[PDB]
């Protein structure tokens, strides 16, 4: 019983590490993309307002 | 790791979304302010 639960536990550890890396990378990418979208919106806002000026 | 990092990044993303919304708001507010500046200049010069 203990060996079988150990095996399942090891596999759970392996998969969960997979998802940890995946979520970490993905959410960093999303933060970067949100920052870039803020950048572009600031760019359009400021340029259009400059041309209003 | 999952919980800490995910909450960190969710809060950062909310920060970014609020910044973007306020940036669009600034776009439109600058539009209005600059149009008002133009109108005030034109009207004062017209009265002159």
């Amino acid at each position: 019983e203990l060996y079988q639960e150990i095996k399942k536990l090891q596999f759970d550890r392996n998969q969960e590490n997979k998802e940890y890396d995946n979520e970490q990378k993905d959410t960093n990418l999303k933060i970067q993309n949100l920052k870039e979208r803020l950048l572009y919106k600031k760019a359009r806002a400021q340029l259009k307002n400059q041309y209003k000026e | 790791h999952r919980q800490k990092f995910s909450k960190e990044k969710k809060e950062e993303l909310e920060k970014l979304k609020n910044e973007i919304a306020e940036v669009k708001a600034e776009k439109e507010k600058k539009a209005s302010q600059l149009k008002n500046e133009l109108d005030n200049r034109l009207k004062q010069l017209e009265r002159d």
